[PDB]
């Protein structure tokens, strides 16, 4: 499906793509922000008549924008999410229309066996759901999240890159009963301006900071007793994708000590498409940052990336907007958020 | 009579034991001392090359130097205030940049050499013999001992290899070079580089030198390098008497990483490096630097930029440290390539009752 | 309302999530109290048998009383107060000792019940009902659920075989009761008890009054009986929605030993247990008791001696503080029996959602 039908109706979506493609957007939240907006404008403009056409239509967009852009995931996951509010609502329409037993929400047989309304307003009313369910993650987060750390415990964060995690961070610093040390892993070729500024922030709210660099990890880690990650998205099976370097060792530090790893990240990053592939999903970065000098730097190739993988068996807690969740039980939410056939477009 | 007290930065709450102060800029001093030992001073405190090895070289071609110099007094003998300068040359030292094992070893040498001659010979006879006996020394327990090291490592080394090397440590290089140069193997090299010392960007500079496919990579890039790599080498500073590798910075972590990733470490050493203290610790005794080598953002050492960070006094409640020498795990290392050609890490003191 | 604080020993600079103490002698009471509560108060302050799964049927027995006993006035109604009684009584529970979380669910399905029925019908025909209703509800998520869960074990465990159980969980004694008499199988039942609860000596008495071939085991002496043991139960308390067992005493240590020798932990549990709360350490939520338990020599609970022990203000600074409550890990205890037949500990709250 081509960029044929849409030209005059609706003309936003070139500059979407000219956003993705030489990062003029950044952050995730601006990005789920931006398609909102965009599903807004196709709602809005566009003519239907037929519903299941309108879907596949919808569905040919969502592929296009993933073909425009791979790495940008809360952009998809919206759309998905979207869908998945049209179809409930679809499926129950037909049933007025044609005018059924469950065990429970979702059923397995039922795909075994064989099986006009104001469906628009629910679908614009779904988009600000959407919307007011970004704004918010903090304060369905620190409810839960202020439980954990105690006192003369010792703290270790990699990937301070991330704005949830930060907030996180200072609600438990708010309180006055509670103490805790905090070391901070640098993440040279990517995080370190963001970790200096992490840092900073700490500081400022009157908290015992220690600076550490990214090869004095293990002699602290006799004392060490948490680790948290700044997670960018979220998958299927349990396994994250950072935001950006420094993240995958100390993991495997913690693993090695048996340290408990926590992650915080939210529902929206959520993704109900599988990360088969570590290489195709990871971007890398830029070479021009480490080394000076361009004609003797031919013979030195030099490696570095963005992104990080990071296995399901390191982490073991996803506390959310809803609640406390596991790698073993994330699939399931993803589900009652994202519809079946809604994962493959 | 020296300098006392000024410190920079905040103190902070945990890792206080060892010094981390000083003289930097040279004002008021004792008008006796010899000033070679004062410049080496001034290169150790603001080095960037020397790791481990050449550091006792150094300081022993400067004591032959200072003998080489030294004048007998007419009244007192030729072992009188000998001693007191001796001490107050360690006291320098200590406070320019503490002492390593190795050093320890050299001044336990020459006090062993102090004792072995009495004050009895004439001045232009004894020491003509003490050069060249402790030339001598130098020839058997470390070039030497280098060689037959590089010679074992030869042997060892297979067909296709794919290495991860970290460190500015002399005998790596040299390998590295031999194995470049008169072997003409496939060999391939990937640099890891650290922040208080730029010793992987040297061994890049050395590998560009000779002309080798080089990729050079850090600390945080090690989840997607490995995805055909097998060899992994790093470098020790001394074997302590547990058997656990007192070295220094980034080695740890690397060596865990590699467990991870089936293939382990293989790990060089010298047979003098060997040391009495029981230690199983980084807090026991520590390397700690001036909080100055953690203020340039990133590219080079030299190109000072008002971004966003540039202050450590002014700030209420701010730690910002780092260490040198690290403590790694005794049992991640697997191969240890010392002067009987092989062995395990597990031998601890075995050398040092052989003495 | 009572006494409240002025309490001996002091506050602990280790461990204080939770409040450490409450009333035990009775002296100005409410003139509005019903008397089994207050009973209930004086058993539970000073306990032997009761944890977890009897106490709560005991809670509902109370309950059930209360209702009996209770008549609807002719100037207020039915919900009117009820809700602040059942709200006070919680309040003297806490004080009391802190509470479960099948507790909870009872209370929150009692708060239901009360919603459900509109204030019209007749009064007495309404408490008819509603004690019927209750009795139903215990049989049916008690006992039924007890009957399951042995059923589900009955399936499970092979012909003669050799279980090592810890703490008084009442459905574990029945079920070994079941292995004794009905179903007639060669046991052997090891019990291990700790020193402020005889809850495993109990169990032991119970099972000879049985009889059962029973082992007296301790914390200090394990290794010596495992090294011949096949299966292991665990005396489940509450299970979270990480996958985590909080439950009595030294179990996590059993659990830790279990998967380190070859067999891995089972766990009996009800489908009401379950908690939508999570916490992942035994540091989160700690259930404390008085260091009184753990100053006279053992033997038996009552004796009253005159030795050394016997200072907590008195001496230079001292603190003994233990903890009733722990927490057993994830990957270990694999086996659950409970309401919906089958799972695992892994499956957090699969049931939850099923109710």
């Amino acid at each position: 499906h081509p960029n044929a039908a849409t030209s005059d109706v609706n003309v936003t979506i070139d500059t979407f793509v000219a956003k993705l493609k030489r990062r003029q957007v950044q952050g995730s939240y601006a990005i789920a922000l931006e398609t909102l907006q965009l599903l807004m404008r196709f709602i809005s403009a566009a003519r239907w008549n037929h519903v299941n056409d309108l879907i596949e239509q919808i569905r040919d967009l969502g592929n296009s924008l993933e073909k425009a852009h791979p790495t940008a995931f809360s952009c998809g996951n919206v759309i998905r999410r979207i869908l998945a509010v049209l179809r409930d609502e679809v499926e129950e329409d037909t049933m007025s229309t044609t005018v059924v037993a469950e065990p429970l929400i979702s059923s397995m047989f039922n795909l075994l066996q064989k099986p006009k309304t104001d469906y628009r307003q629910v679908a614009i009313q779904g988009i600000k759901d959407l919307i007011d369910e970004i704004k918010n993650i903090d304060e369905g987060i620190q409810q839960i999240a202020i439980d954990l750390i105690h006192d003369h415990e010792i703290l270790l964060t990699p990937t301070p890159d991330s704005k949830t995690v930060l907030k996180f961070l200072i609600t438990a610093r708010e309180r006055s009963n509670r103490t805790f040390t905090v070391l901070v892993t640098e993440g040279f070729p990517n995080n370190t301006k963001n970790a200096h500024e992490f840092a900073k922030k700490l500081a400022q709210h009157n908290i015992e900071t220690l600076v550490v660099p990214d090869s004095a990890v293990f002699a602290l880690m006799s004392r060490v007793g948490k680790v948290i990650i700044g997670t960018k998205a979220v998958f299927v099976n349990g396994g994250t994708i950072s935001s950006n370097s420094g993240v995958s060792s100390v993991c495997e530090c913690a693993r090695e000590f048996r340290t408990p790893v926590f992650a915080v990240a939210g529902l929206y990053k959520l993704s109900p498409l599988y990360p088969f592939d570590v290489e195709k999903f990871v971007e890398f970065g830029g070479s021009q940052r480490i080394l000076p000098r361009m004609d003797p730097r031919k013979r030195l190739d030099t490696v570095n990336q963005i992104t990080d993988y990071v296995p399901p068996e390191n982490i073991d807690i996803y506390i959310t907007n809803v609640g406390g969740f596991n790698p073993s039980f994330i699939y399931r939410i993803a589900w009652d958020n994202y519809k079946q056939i809604d994962v493959h477009l | 009579p020296g300098i006392s007290s000024v410190i920079p930065t905040v103190l902070e709450q945990s890792f206080d034991n060892s010094s981390l102060i000083s003289v930097k800029e040279l004002l008021l001093n004792k008008d006796l001392i010899h000033p070679s030992i004062l410049l080496l001073t001034s290169h150790l405190a603001h080095y960037k090359i020397v790791g481990s090895i050449p550091r006792c070289i150094a300081m022993l071609e400067v004591f032959q130097i200072v003998i080489k110099d030294y004048q007998t007094p007419k009244g007192t003998t030729l072992s009188r205030n000998l001693t007191s300068y001796l001490s107050h040359q360690i006291d320098l030292l200590k406070k320019a940049r503490p002492l390593s094992v190795t050093m320890g070893n050299a001044i336990r040498w020459l006090k062993q050499e102090i004792s072995l001659i009495d004050p009895s010979t004439p001045d232009k006879a004894a020491k003509k013999d003490l050069c060249e006996k402790i030339g001598q020394f130098a020839k058997e327990k470390i070039e030497l001992a280098d060689q037959l090291i590089i010679d074992n490592a030869s042997t060892q080394i297979e067909e296709s290899t794919t290495i991860v090397t970290y460190g500015s440590s002399k005998v790596l290089t040299e390998l590295l070079l031999h194995n470049a140069i008169s072997l003409k193997k496939n060999i391939k090299v990937i640099v890891v580089d650290s922040r208080p010392l730029f010793e992987g960007r040297k061994m890049a500079e050395t590998l560009r030198n000779a002309g080798v496919n080089v990729m050079y990579a850090l600390i945080t890039s090690l989840d997607t390098i490995f995805n055909d790599v097998d060899y992994v080498f790093l470098g020790a500073h001394s074997i302590l008497s547990n058997g656990f590798l007192y070295s220094r910075a980034g080695t740890a972590m690397l060596a865990m990483s590699a467990k991870r990733r089936n293939i382990p470490v293989l790990v060089c050493c010298e047979s003098l490096k060997f040391s009495q203290r029981v230690q199983l610790d980084s807090v026991t005794f520590n390397e700690l630097a001036d909080p100055n080598d953690l203020v340039n953002i990133d590219y080079e050492n030299p190109v000072e930029r008002r971004g966003n960070k540039g202050a450590l006094l002014n700030q209420f409640i701010k730690e910002r440290k780092f260490e040198k020498k690290k403590l790694a795990m005794e049992n991640k290392p697997k191969g240890n390539k010392i002067g009987g050609k092989k062995g395990s890490e597990g031998e601890s003191k075995d050398a040092s009752n052989e003495e």
